[PDB]
């Protein structure tokens, strides 16, 4: 276990003698194999619960190094590896061309908001999920059908209740509130035709419906947005349909991460450039955006993206901020990440990284495969790190 | 007026349990409050309220000036964390400082109270043990022991002699004997004249053999059946000198010598007549308990408290029993701990046994405090704690400050002292300032190192609760609180600044608020922070550069910023009706301010 | 000991229960003639500044919030109806009104600032509810159905130490005390050691103590002190403080000193304090 | 602190010892200083400790296999249930003499009540009272109880015990204290917890051991029977502690070892527990003075190491190495220590 120098020395050894992309590969399957380690014995008790925790926390560290090997390996993958090369032919579209066109063409023009797409995707690839067989969020609420206490209750669609008001039954509400809770954990993981599956295997009505559409179609978005702004409707519930509209609820919204509200900021840039893309590319009809205002339509820069998921609700720098191992695969998507490199080895002069028992060497393999890679990182930081690291696993 | 007793059929349905609890409404418990305030219930007959303290002998301020003082000026300052921890210095002479602190009392203690009295006494006992050749040492020990002994019996026994009169050999002599002044025991007993004892002052020697041989005669005359037509308690005080405590004679006549002594006295006696000269006070001390606990007849006296003395429970056939309950002053413990280190520290350090009120507890917390500089800690956490938090409290009762600060922050838990001392501010602190109030803070912040902002948040959540909107900001500002700041000042204070034509209080605080990190995580900073900022710096640039030469590339900087300033007037959102006003008038003047700057532009 | 100003009323029925401010400038009252009173007691003056009616039947308690939060006033009654009152510009108007309850609702209780604005309401149908002001919107409700067998008659928070802990007493016999985990109040502990109805239960608002302090008060008129060393523990040990002949009805701390008043039938309050040894002991008499 | 309580009782044990008189009281001058010391854990844990190890001692030059000679188990349940009798009875004063207290308790929680009650006051003599009060009705009970009761271990007849579980089998199937009475006696529904009236787990424990049939009745039908290996083997590996709450189980699962002989283990848990290193360092010496601790070879071995060819599960730790760490914690001021 203290030999995690052993792997990644390997690892950068036989990739001295193979490509970039394997390094990469061995990297992140190094950093996973290590956590998953860590994890294997972690025992507690009511009190060594607490330990327990620090210790999860502590390899939580190996967790935001597979993490930051992940999201760097693909995006330096994205803007290095030659999948950029193609021709102007998704970006070809005429008068008769469908909106699916339309949104082609974006898709094979847009480099910075195609960059932000494939964060949203990792922000979905790291996914947090309630279990299906092992959460009350169905496991118990698999009822025959949904509201089938109430049913008994008046015996004795989301239209009903909104219509009318007081007649809900308590049983059944607690019900839809695990089923919506799950809804907004698999959907805003983006297991999309698994909560499908769920919304099916229990027959929610509501959520199917409001759930189907394959893809005017502004006049749809503006619809789901006003009625997310309408009461009466869960919590998570509520926020899956603002964000599936573009427009942010807070209930669900609540629990947002710093990588989940970027994920929520990232997707309100590429929403708002897409509609204005859409009015652009005019294909789109003017009755559909029937409440124009009630949608922004402007875009946020990928610098206020950050600056507002980084500045947090008490007018302060955020945590998951601060955090180092976040930051460096934040500025390796940002692509101010040189800055960030010099930062570091100028931390480690002033008095900053020392203590960590890993940053060092993080900076090291990371900096190893951006050099090795291609030259970007200039030989003078090179050698203070590697200097620096070399005195420390030589100890 | 309430009905005075109906309590029978209400109260057979009182134990109905169908709504017992309507049938139980009558009933009343509003306890407490801050400051130890009671409120209560009970011509209108209604409810009345009284407030609630210490009252006994209410009225000692000096006092508790002085010992605090010196602890501070005994104290260190640990500020490693973010709340500071206060240490005492280990053992640096503070049994000194205390005695002196009680001889100047005694400069004007004339006229004081009993408790004065006892802590003097518990302080001057520990001074000669614990104060601090083993022989030597041991010996010197013995020689301040007897002498704090002498000097506390001193005042009685004087008393004691003027009663008598004609003095008389058989009681006299007895009580110069247990005081000593033996000086004057011989000059007392010129009588029948005696100055052996004036040649024993000049060679103090040989004593032991000398009363040894007087009391091998006296116990010869005793097995003689003689000594005996001679006066009775003449020869209990030859049995005295002879070293037996307790002598059953042929006539099965019980001669306590011991008797009509004071627990304290009846140990000392121990010490000196029936003890070799050379001896170790644990010995001493445990043949006196012994002695009061039975063989065989309980000669000694039990150690009472000096208040419990007056009514010696009446032992009828069961003196065990009750002794099992019964609270012994603070000195035999400290004796006892002085010799080993197994005994309960919370008995010794009971508040009733000095005083019988359950509420004055500062001599028990500066022992306390001395203990833990004597290297003995095995008091647990708790009562560490409930000890602080009831001088705190008792402090605060009376009216204290920064000194309960400081006994919060002995206390060696960070985030419980901390939380403590601040709850403590919130509830204390005053907004209107005042020369005490700042004197108090001056101190805080000078010899307790707390910080001011921490004491605007105080007058902030103060001025909140029902405060004016000015001071809230005043101390908000000073505060460094973003947010919440930035909500107040443009929602209120803004428009009214534009209206009054008072832009450079305004500006300040908002560049205060634009620098680089703050602008970062102030939310809604852009928006409407920008849109003042610029509003002001336009106007003041605007008239400078006309004046100053019309710079070009100043003015080609206000035209960029008027073209977004105007870009964002048309998004300010209304949520109030001083919000339209104020855009109204903003949109004007920037209007008339663009119009000028295209004249001197393109034309 | 000393008597400072008393106040005059006004009332016509007996006051159930009182309860003064953070800064001891005001005091509520609450009667069975279905009125809750406002008096401003400011430097030895009775003044009264507001009457708010607005329940059908008689009011049992009264409990005050933060200053933070504004001059939030919590009001439970016999009508199933918790109202809460906000004091705008010296203006007392309603600003919520649960009405969630199938019988009496006896007992409100402020949790501490740090966890937020909640309100705990215990009602004689065996429920307690926990509201939550968010700052933006309505207040979200949490009802913990069946929580006393009989019903439940009084609700106090813990102090914080962050983990939302409170107590509550019903007259199933059971002292109760609650836990949020993952969100959901779920119950802890069971103490069991009264022989009749818990009347009301008092968590000590502990300062600088590893220990932590609750009161119960009974039918029977046994007073028992709950104590933990350690809150990872959650061993409760009771002590038995006195055993008085008459009902006793509620306890309440001393926010400084920790001294218990307790209460009986027999019109008189008595003072507890506990001393270093252990040994409870009675202070002071102060009866009607 | 209250290390240094303990050490004045260290050292006042240790200078008798040397000076060789009358043998001092290691175990009541723990519980003495616990008097004192207003710890209630100190003492109630040290009180539990006197009380289940205050049973007849038997050298023989065999430590563990005195330890484990069935009778070691039969005083160990001895003790323990009594003191579990008259704890629940203690707190039972509380509810009210013995029978009030018993029934108020009844109504506190809220004729076989009151034989119950008899039972879990430890009052056999109550038992017998209530049971020629109703002995109208259910016959033979009466005989059996009194045959237990004229049995000093109370071992019933094995004809009576199979005539109890038959019954218990065939009619309290479906009275809960009839059910547990006729199991518990009978040596049946040894798989039933009888969960009706079973609400403790130290009470629910307690009714295991009189269920369990200590000797080699190779008539004993299968399952109706347990055996020490099993109800150890349940209570230390498949029940855990992580299920027996091990935040009260500072004094709770260490208790439950302590009295279930399983020795070295609560003296390993206990020694984790940070406020009782000085405490497992007592009791576990206590212990070996008395020779009762079956030790272990290896000193470098994990603090408990299992020998190879020892019975399954009996468990030797390493005295060397825990007293070792023990006085590394205050070497550095009280080498006297």
């Amino acid at each position: 276990t203290m030999s995690m120098y052993p792997d990644f020395l390997k690892s950068f050894l036989e990739h001295p003698s193979s490509a970039v992309f394997e390094l990469i590969e061995q990297y992140e399957a190094t950093c996973n194999t290590q956590i998953t380690l860590l994890k294997k014995i972690v025992k507690r008790v009511t009190p060594g619960q607490q330990k327990f925790s620090k210790t999860a926390s502590i390899l939580w560290l190996l967790q935001q190094e597979m993490v930051t090997w992940r999201l760097i390996a693909a995006l330096y993958r994205d803007r290095i590896q030659s999948a950029l090369e193609e021709e102007n032919m998704f970006e070809i579209a005429a008068p008769n061309a469908s909106e699916k066109t339309i949104v082609d063409k974006l898709f094979q023009r847009d480099t910075l908001v195609r960059q932000s797409q494939l964060v949203v995707d990792w922000l979905e690839s790291i996914a947090k999920d309630e279990v299906g067989d092992f959460s009350d969020n169905i496991e118990y609420y698999a009822k025959s059908v949904y509201w089938e206490n109430t049913l008994h209750t008046l015996k004795q669609d989301p239209d009903a209740p909104i219509r009318q008001k007081l007649p809900l039954d308590d049983l059944d509400r607690e019900d839809d509130i695990r089923l919506l809770k799950y809804l907004f954990t698999l959907i805003r993981a983006g297991m999309t035709d698994e909560a499908q599956r769920l919304c099916k295997r229990c027959g929610q009505a509501w959520r199917a419906a409001t759930l189907e559409g394959w893809k005017y179609r502004c006049v749809w978005k503006t619809c789901c947005w006003r009625m997310a702004e309408d009461e009466q409707f869960n919590k998570y519930e509520r926020a899956i349909y603002a964000t599936l509209s573009g427009n942010l609820k807070q209930l669900l919204p609540v629990c947002e991460s710093w990588e989940d509200t970027v994920w929520a900021h990232f997707k309100v840039m590429v929403d708002s450039l897409v509609e204005q893309e859409i009015r652009a590319s005019i294909i789109s009809f003017n009755e559909a955006n029937e409440l124009p205002r009630e949608y922004l339509e402007a875009n946020w820069t990928l610098d206020s993206v950050f600056e507002e998921l980084q500045a947090t609700d008490k007018k302060r720098v955020l945590e998951e901020n601060r955090e180092h191992y976040h930051i460096i695969q934040k500025f390796v998507i940002l692509a101010d990440v040189d800055g960030l490199m010099d930062e570091f080895s100028e931390w480690l002069s002033n008095g900053k990284n020392l203590l960590l028992g890993h940053l060092l060497r993080f900076m090291t393999h990371l900096l190893l495969f951006f050099r090795t890679l291609g030259l970007q990182a200039k030989e003078e930081v090179s050698v203070e790190v590697l200097k620096t690291y070399i005195q420390r696993l030589i100890n | 007026e309430l009905v005075p007793l109906e309590k029978s059929v209400t109260h057979g349905r009182g134990s109905l349990l169908i709504d017992m609890g309507l049938f139980m409404g009558r009933s009343f418990r509003v306890g407490w409050g801050p400051n130890w305030t009671l409120v209560h219930n009970g011509s209108p007959f209604k409810v009345h309220m009284e407030k609630l303290s210490l009252e006994q002998k209410s009225r000692e301020l000096q006092s508790y000036l002085m010992p605090l003082e010196i602890e501070l000026k005994n104290s260190s300052v640990d500020r490693s964390a973010q709340c500071p921890h206060f240490k005492p210095n280990a053992g640096v002479a503070a049994i000194h400082d205390y005695a002196g602190w009680v001889r100047n009392l005694s400069n004007e203690a004339g006229e004081l109270e009993a408790v004065v009295k006892q802590w003097g006494l518990t302080w001057t006992l520990c001074e000669s043990l614990w104060g601090q050749n083993e022989y030597v040492r041991n010996l010197e020990r013995r020689k301040a022991f007897s002498h704090w002994l002498a000097h506390t019996a001193e005042e009685r026994i004087e008393e004691e002699v003027s009663l008598y009169g004609p003095e008389r050999h058989v009681e006299a002599v007895f009580s110069f004997l247990t005081g000593g002044r033996i000086s004057d025991a011989c000059r007392l007993a010129q009588k029948s004249g005696d100055h052996r004892l004036s040649l024993l002052l000049s060679q103090m020697v040989g004593s032991q053999e000398m009363r040894e041989l007087i009391s091998l005669q006296l116990v010869d005359w005793n097995k003689l059946q003689v000594d005996h037509y001679i006066q009775e308690e003449r020869l209990r005080v030859f049995c005295l000198l002879s070293g037996t405590p307790v002598w059953r004679s042929s006539d099965n006549r019980s001669i306590n010598v011991c008797s009509q002594l004071d627990w304290k006295r009846t140990l000392a006696v121990h010490l000196w007549y029936m003890l070799p000269p050379t001896a170790t006070i644990a010995q001493a001390l445990r043949l006196y308990e012994r002695a009061f606990q039975e063989h065989g007849e309980p000669y000694a006296c039990y150690p009472l408290p000096p208040y419990l003395e007056d009514c010696s429970i009446s032992l009828g056939d069961e003196p065990s029993a009750k002794f099992s309950s019964l609270q012994r002053d603070v000195c035999v413990h400290l004796l006892k701990l002085y010799s080993e280190r197994q005994y309960d520290l919370c008995q010794l350090l009971d508040p009733s046994s000095v005083t019988p009120d359950p509420l004055d507890y500062r001599l028990s917390w500066h022992l306390w405090m001395v203990l833990q500089a004597l290297n003995y800690t095995h008091l647990s956490e708790h009562r560490q704690g409930t000890l602080h938090a009831s001088y705190a409290a008792q402090l605060e009762n009376v009216g204290l400050w920064e000194w309960a600060i400081f006994v919060l922050l002995h206390i060696p838990h960070p985030h419980i002292r901390e939380a403590g001392v601040r709850e403590l501010l919130n509830r204390q602190c005053v907004v209107r300032e005042s020369p005490e109030s700042l004197a108090k803070e001056n101190f805080l912040i000078h010899r307790l190192c707390v910080p001011a902002q921490w004491v605007h948040e105080a007058k902030a959540i103060r001025s909140r609760r029902d405060g004016d909107r000015h001071k809230e900001a005043l101390y908000l500002l000073k505060g460094h609180q973003w947010n919440p700041c930035h909500k107040l000042v443009t929602r209120h204070l803004a428009a009214d600044a534009v209206i009054n034509e008072n832009y450079r209080y305004l500006q300040s605080f908002l560049g205060e608020l634009s620098n680089p990190e703050h602008c970062k995580h102030i939310q809604d900073w852009e928006t409407a922070g920008k849109v003042y900022l610029d509003y002001i710096r336009v106007i003041d640039m605007l008239n400078l550069i006309q004046q100053d030469e019309s710079s070009g590339c100043e003015l080609e900087k206000l035209h960029t910023k008027v073209m977004s300033l105007c870009k964002w007037v048309e998004l300010i959102h209304c949520y109030t009706a001083k919000d339209r006003l104020a855009q109204s008038e903003m949109a004007k003047r920037v209007a008339n301010i663009l119009r000028v700057v295209l004249s001197l532009q393109q034309p | 000991v000393s008597v400072i100003n008393t106040v005059d009323t006004s009332h016509e029925d007996m006051i159930h229960d009182a309860q003064m401010d953070y800064y001891g400038i005001r005091l509520a009252t609450c009667s069975s003639d279905r009125s809750v009173k406002i008096f401003d007691v400011k430097n030895g003056g009775q003044i009264l500044i507001a009457d708010l009616r607005g329940h059908e039947g008689p009011v049992w308690q009264v409990a005050w919030a933060h200053p933070m939060y504004g001059n939030i006033l919590a009001s439970c009654s016999y009508d199933r109806k918790v109202i809460i009152w906000k004091e705008e510009n010296g203006t007392w108007e309603k600003t919520y009104e649960y009405t969630g309850h199938d019988s009496s609702v006896n007992s409100v209780c402020w949790a501490p600032h740090d966890f937020g604005l909640l309100l705990a309401c215990g009602s004689s149908d065996g429920a307690i509810s926990i509201l939550t002001y968010t700052g933006d919107g309505p207040w979200e409700v949490k009802k913990i159905s069946n929580a006393h067998t009989i019903g439940c008659n009084a609700v106090s928070w813990a102090p914080s130490v962050y983990i939302k802990r409170f107590v509550s007493g019903g007259c199933d016999n059971l002292v109760k005390i609650w836990r949020e985990e993952d969100g959901q109040w779920k119950e802890d502990q069971k103490l069991e050691a009264h022989s009749d109805w818990v009347r009301d239960v008092a968590w000590a608002p502990s300062i600088g103590l590893p220990t932590s302090t609750i009161a119960s008060c009974s039918q029977d008129g046994r007073v028992y002190i709950w104590t933990s060393d350690d809150a990872a523990t959650n061993c409760w040990t009771p002590k038995l403080l006195h055993k008085f002949n008459d009902v006793v009805w509620h306890v309440s701390w001393s926010i400084t000193a920790n001294i218990l008043a307790v209460s009986g039938g027999d019109n008189k309050v008595t003072l507890w304090k506990e001393s270093v040894d252990g040994q409870w002991a009675c202070i002071s008499d102060v009866n009607k | 602190n209250v290390e240094m309580a303990y050490a004045r009782q260290m050292y006042m044990y240790n200078e008798k010892v040397v000076s060789g008189h009358l043998q001092p009281s290691l175990v009541d001058l723990c519980t003495e200083a616990a008097e004192r010391l207003d710890d209630k854990n100190v003492s109630d844990l040290w009180v539990m400790v006197k009380q289940m190890t205050d049973v007849p001692l038997i050298p023989a030059s065999d430590t563990l296999k005195s330890r484990c000679s069935g009778q070691m188990q039969m005083a160990f349940v001895r003790q323990a249930l009594n003191y579990l009798e008259q704890s629940y009875k203690n707190y039972t004063l509380i509810s009210v003499g013995t029978y009030n207290l018993v029934r108020s308790f009844l109504n506190i929680r809220l004729v076989w009540a009151l034989i119950y009650y008899c039972m879990r006051c430890g009052d056999l003599m109550a038992a017998q009272q209530v049971v020629n009060r109703a002995q109208h009705q259910l016959g033979d009970f009466k005989n059996c109880f009194q045959e237990y009761i004229h049995n000093k271990d109370r071992r019933l007849s094995p004809t009576t015990e199979n005539k109890l579980r038959l019954h218990y089998r065939r009619a309290v199937r479906a009275d809960p204290y009839k059910r547990a009475v006729y199991c518990i006696i009978g040596r049946c529904d040894v798989s039933d917890n009888h969960s009706e009236v079973a609400d403790k787990t130290e009470d629910y424990l307690w009714l295991k051991l009189s269920q369990v049939c200590f000797e080699d009745e190779a008539n004993s039908s299968p399952q109706d029977r347990l055996t020490l290996p099993q109800f150890q083997k349940q209570l230390f590996e498949d029940y855990g502690e992580s299920h027996f709450a091990v935040n009260q189980q500072p004094y709770l699962y260490f208790q439950v070892l302590f009295l279930t002989a399983q020795f070295e283990a609560a003296i390993a848990f206990l020694f984790r527990l940070e406020r009782t290193r000085c405490h497992a360092v007592h009791v576990a010496l206590a212990l070996f003075e008395l020779k009762l601790l079956l030790k272990s070879t290896g000193q470098s071995a994990q603090l408990l190491s299992q020998e190879p060819g020892e019975p399954q599960g009996v468990r030797r730790l390493n005295f060397i190495r825990l007293l070792m760490l023990y006085t590394r914690k205050f070497e550095p001021t009280d080498p006297r220590e």
